RNA sequence: GCAUGGCAAGUCUAACCGGAGUAUCCGGGGAGGCACAGGGAAACCGACAUGGCCGCAGGGCUUGCCCGAGGGCCGCCGUC
RNA sequence: UAUGCCAGCUGGUGGAUUGCUCGGCUCAGGCGCUGAUGAAGGACGUGCCAAGCUGCGAUAAGCCAUGGGGAGCCGCACGGAGGCGAAGAACCAUGGAUUUCCGAAUGAGAAUCUCUAACAAUUGCUUCGCGCAAUGAGGAACCCCGAGAACUGAAACAUCUCAGUAUCGGGAGGAACAGAAAACGCAAUGUGAUGUCGUUAGUAACCGCGAGUGAACGCGAUACAGCCCAAACCGAAGCCCUCACGGGCAAUGUGGUGUCAGGGCUACCUCUCAUCAGCCGACCGUCUCGACGAAGUCUCUUGGAACAGAGCGUGAUACAGGGUGACAACCCCGUACUCGAGACCAGUACGACGUGCGGUAGUGCCAGAGUAGCGGGGGUUGGAUAUCCCUCGCGAAUAACGCAGGCAUCGACUGCGAAGGCUAAACACAACCUGAGACCGAUAGUGAACAAGUAGUGUGAACGAACGCUGCAAAGUACCCUCAGAAGGGAGGCGAAAUAGAGCAUGAAAUCAGUUGGCGAUCGAGCGACAGGGCAUACAAGGUCCCUCGACGAAUGAC
């Protein structure tokens, strides 16, 4: 019952890499996606810098907010992220959507969930 | 297909028996009744407690917690960068239709800041003298004592 | 309006004077060219041919004219009673031509040859 | 991208940037949102009156007669929602908010996607516009408002490849229902919308089914007929530039 | 409460003002509301951007061993 | 096979259904008082024939003038007869004439009539004479001032609630009311008349501290506008009526001055554009009305009819809507553009005339009394000690004084001058005009699409229905036969259709007549479901079915 087209095809997208691919973490994203919207992850920077580590993607199954401080240089892949989210950390590291990662990484290898 | 549309054809509508809903005796009486005898359940005691002083005898303090200036130091670059100084007054919201700034020390504070505040709890100074920090009590601040 | 119902109202309540329009009929090539008009009203002097109902085809001059029911009878178009008599047959000047004006009247001649006024 | 211009003769006369707004996704399910309220927010408020049924002294016999207890008078019964002459149960009612809100982002949101939408001939083809073309939206010399007749207009499109959709909505339809009792007899097919920047374009508003609007304030119904998204439109040299704020 | 959607340490404008294609709609308007600190009748004081241990999902590895968001059990902190 | 059951067929009855809309409903904008110069309303009249409606008033569906309009007309209302109109009628706008009786109803009286010149009654002025004037009654609601319930909620009920609601008495206007601080009290080095809208806020406050009730300051907006007396000091310098003469008022004070940027007086400086009064007098905008206004009525076919299909063509600042024998931009009205008039904004804004702002020093000259305030008793309010008002009693100061700042007193501090008065705009309503609609579509929507507040009920207050549709055109059925017959019937005529022939588009069910199939005068009652036999069946929209034998052959399973 989602209605954002976009959203659909994110999640269609993250099932067919999963399927064809050694990743569990995409098509176990896509389960967290596919339930309501209320449990989806909104996580704000002090978070990412606590628990990521570098040349290790950070994979949020929801959205990135620009609360706190990250000094990590580390690449997040996130559904969505704030405007400010999305400058702090191309700042210190970069931020990318789901899609690229899912491009770049269809294995979905050396990557950490955050919520 | 919402619950409503399915109704028809029911005869009751989810009531149950065609006998319950009737008048407010299907509800114990009208808005709170029986909050002392039939639903007394989850209800807030009966009973006065405390008092009120009068509105214009009331001070209203606008607060902040360091971890809210520290982490926006860098950003507050609208602000003194000395050996950062930084007037509280102009950082809160709220500071206008306010009697006076209290900064608060939640959190930590991750460099050495010179703060003025019209007051200062004794965590807020600790903390910012801890980072080798200073504390200035504006002239209103002056009202300790 | 853009209501229906008063549309059709304001038509058929409409006074005397605001009835002559009713009663309007397009002009020949010829006439719209002499006197700059696309149409006119017609009176129980011009010469019409009938461009529509079961008459289509017919020519002949206007009878009478009238107002109240907007109608207008031609002479030989007309039906034939039990009895046998010979009746008009009504006709809305909407599927009429006028092929010859009757300008016995200055009035309307004058109003006719007009350009700030149309007959 | 970049964007062809178009002279009034139908050549190209050069090309502009195509504004980054035009880049922005596609979301039919935001423009839809939008064009549901605006419609809705143009709805008169109605209902029954409030008395109807109810100005009578209508009183039950009770017990006695071998009748119902139903309010009668003179004989008849009245008042009760299952009396014939009686009130309504459940009206439509005057106090009822008719309108919809929408959050400004939100909507603002869905123009940006309609106006994107403008950009992508497959989609400007799916949702019905018939055209020769293959660039669009179509871009024009802010001439363009400068022109006075229809026919004028009507040279230009077709040299554009583009008149077919005013061909499209050269067909009215008289729908079936008693809206036509109300003044909604006919309904047809929505053309091309023509985004100048001074003033609309009289010259070609009266076009089978073209709409005229401007840049500062076209809208997501202007862009998206009942919220469909991607329509065939023609923008102006400068309503292009202005539009690309929004 | 819930489902969906926008924006996010913020979010939303209300009346109302200007524009216009003139009840729609485009721009403006943050007054004020709720959220961003609590505790205490009040005076008044004023907090974990993480210290420990389990461990699901997921990730890593040399395939039992590491890392382990969320969660669980504690510490510790503000106030009466 | 009679009486009869079930289903259908032809024809009725009935008026569902579908389609249609001259009426409703709701919203929006505009506009907004009438009456003794007799209103609103009612009665009775008024037509060639005239019952109802509409109009009108003994000049009676109308009279006159100006402008518009135009060859027709004599309302709804489709008759007959007759008449009017180029001496420019009808019709429309503006203005005028006529305008019976009752009615506030006013000479007295009365169920719309009567009896013997009349502002009846209460007032003001007064020429003391009804001489000059006012009041009265109406209006959909809105508005102001008074009187003021109960059902109900609290699950009973008394305070509380419902609610200052319903209803009653009085009164004004186009809007009302309020309003230039004895204010506010984000307490301040701050705001600066008043409504209203948003918010402040279900906050403060109230309350068998139960249920419930419930602001304000402030802020953001809308619109903005400030003034006049009493007294001091002057003291007839004045006002009203009359053309005038003349009369009346006025020392118990007309008039000048003055009004918290306090004022006055004495002495000075300077100066006015403040204010008050009067004159002139719009733009624009909004609402309504009006004028003008492009382009096909071409071919073929179907049809009763082209507004259909196919072919060719055209306008568009006009492709809103309607009409016209069917789906119409181009046949007619309109619609876009442009233009004109009235109304409202508004006797306002601007402009101009006059007046003259303000400042210094001195001066205890002036500045609203049953008041401010206190007490007894009530009501009311969120107002709690700290709301507002009524009532009984008591009762002050004089600016060097007094009031307020949410208990009292005193001091300080800040604010402000009560006991006189006026005041535009921004806001309420919807009678009236216009526009609009995801509203209803004739058992709906108004009670009312029709004779509608009609017919009808009740002594009365008051109550109160139902009734929409011939057709393209009345071509609304001539002649003939029958009959007691303008009835009805038969035959016939018209039309595409009379199974469109008068509550006349369509024409369901219940149900009735006739009739077809099946059953039926020896047999049993939830009327059927599922199986299987009889009999019945035009086409179309379903085309399968049966028997020998053979192949396959689950559970089961022999002689
Ligand atoms: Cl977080
Ligand atoms: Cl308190
Ligand atoms: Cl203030
Ligand atoms: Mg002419
Ligand atoms: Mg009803
Ligand atoms: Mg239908
Ligand atoms: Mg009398
Ligand atoms: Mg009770
Ligand atoms: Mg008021
Ligand atoms: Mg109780
Ligand atoms: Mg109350
Ligand atoms: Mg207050
Ligand atoms: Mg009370
Ligand atoms: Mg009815
Ligand atoms: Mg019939
Ligand atoms: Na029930
Ligand atoms: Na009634
Ligand atoms: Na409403
Ligand atoms: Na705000
Ligand atoms: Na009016
Ligand atoms: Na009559
Ligand atoms: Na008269
Ligand atoms: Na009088
Ligand atoms: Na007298
Ligand atoms: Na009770
Ligand atoms: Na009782
Ligand atoms: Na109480
Ligand atoms: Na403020
Ligand atoms: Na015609
Ligand atoms: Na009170
Ligand atoms: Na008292
Ligand atoms: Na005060
Ligand atoms: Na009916
Ligand atoms: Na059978
Ligand atoms: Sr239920
Ligand atoms: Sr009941
Ligand atoms: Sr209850
Ligand atoms: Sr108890
Ligand atoms: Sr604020
Ligand atoms: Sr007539
Ligand atoms: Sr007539
Ligand atoms: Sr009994
Ligand atoms: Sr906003
Ligand atoms: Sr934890
Ligand atoms: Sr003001
Ligand atoms: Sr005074
Ligand atoms: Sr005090
Ligand atoms: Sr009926
Ligand atoms: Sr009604
Ligand atoms: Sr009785
Ligand atoms: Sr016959
Ligand atoms: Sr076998």
């Amino acid at each position: 019952s989602k209605t954002n087209p976009r959203l659909s095809s994110l999640i269609a997208d993250l099932k067919s890499a999963a399927r064809s691919s050694g990743g569990a973490v995409w098509g176990d994203v896509a389960e967290r996606l596919e339930k309501p919207r209320r449990t989806h992850a909104e996580v704000n920077l002090g978070r990412i810098e606590r628990y990521a580590q570098e040349d290790e993607t950070v994979v949020v199954p929801g959205k990135v907010l620009g609360s706190g401080v990250l000094q990590k240089d580390v690449t997040v892949a996130a559904v969505d992220f704030s405007g400010t989210a999305e400058t702090k950390i191309d700042q210190v590291g970069e931020a990318v959507s789901l899609e690229q990662a899912i491009e770049n990484n269809p294995e979905g290898s050396h990557v950490r969930v955050i919520r | 297909t919402s619950k409503k549309k399915r109704q028809r054809g029911s005869r009751t509508h989810g009531g149950g028996s065609h006998k319950n809903r009737r008048g407010a005796g299907h509800r114990g009486g009208r808005g709170d009744a029986g909050r002392d005898k039939h639903e007394f359940h989850n209800h807030e005691p009966l009973g006065k407690s405390g008092f009120k002083r009068p509105q214009k005898v009331q001070e209203e303090a606008a607060t902040i917690d360091v971890r809210e200036i520290d982490e926006n130091v860098t950003l507050l670059a609208a602000d003194d960068v000395a050996e950062f100084r930084v007037d509280v007054r102009d950082v809160v919201e709220e500071a206008d239709d306010a009697d006076y700034v209290k900064v608060l020390g939640a959190g930590q504070v991750r460099h050495e800041l010179t703060l003025i505040a019209d007051d200062f709890s004794e965590g807020a100074r600790e903390k910012v003298e801890g980072a080798g920090g200073s504390v200035e009590l504006t002239d209103l601040g002056e009202e300790r004592q | 309006s853009k209501q229906p119902d008063k549309q059709r109202k304001s038509q058929r309540r409409a006074p005397l004077h605001e009835r002559h329009k009713q009663v309007r009929a397009t002009l020949s090539a010829d006439l719209r060219e002499e006197y700059g008009q696309r149409n006119v009203r017609v009176n129980a002097g011009d010469t019409v041919e009938v461009l529509r109902g079961d008459f289509a085809g017919e020519e002949g001059e206007v009878i009478n004219v009238d107002l109240d029911k907007a109608v207008i009878h031609v002479e030989d178009v007309t039906l034939e009673k039990t009895d046998g008599e010979e009746v008009p047959r009504p006709l809305d000047t909407s599927n009429v031509r006028v092929t010859d004006l009757d300008l016995e009247d200055e009035k309307r001649e004058a109003r006719l040859e007009s350009e700030d006024d149309s007959a | 991208m970049q964007a062809t211009i178009y002279d009034l003769d139908g050549n190209t006369d050069g090309e502009v940037d195509l504004p980054d707004v035009f880049e922005t996704p596609v979301r039919s399910d935001l423009i839809g949102k939008a064009v549901r309220a605006a419609q809705a927010n143009r709805k008169q408020d109605y209902g029954s009156d409030e008395y109807a049924g109810l100005r009578t002294p209508a009183e039950s016999f009770g017990s006695g007669r071998g009748q119902a207890h139903v309010p009668k008078l003179d004989g008849r019964a009245r008042r009760v929602p299952q009396a014939v002459k009686g009130r309504s149960a459940h009206p439509p009612k005057t106090e009822k908010d008719r309108s919809l809100d929408l959050n400004d982002k939100e909507r603002q949101l869905a123009v940006r996607s309609a106006l994107a939408a403008t950009a992508d001939a497959d989609l400007v083809a799916d949702r019905g516009h018939e055209f020769d073309r293959d660039e669009v939206p179509v871009v024009v010399s802010d001439d363009f408002e400068d022109l006075v007749k229809t026919q004028e207009v009507v040279s230009l499109l077709e040299a554009l490849d583009v008149h077919a959709d005013i061909d499209r909505a050269d067909e009215t339809k008289i729908k079936a229902g008693q809206g036509s009792a109300r003044g909604r007899k006919y309904r047809r097919p929505a053309s091309i919308l023509f985004v100048t920047s001074d003033e609309p374009s009289t010259a070609a508003r009266n076009l089978a089914g073209a709409d005229v609007a401007t840049a500062s304030e076209v809208n997501t119904e202007d862009l998206a007929p009942g919220g469909a998204p991607g329509r065939l439109t023609v923008f102006t040299e400068s309503a292009l530039a202005e539009v690309a704020e929004r």
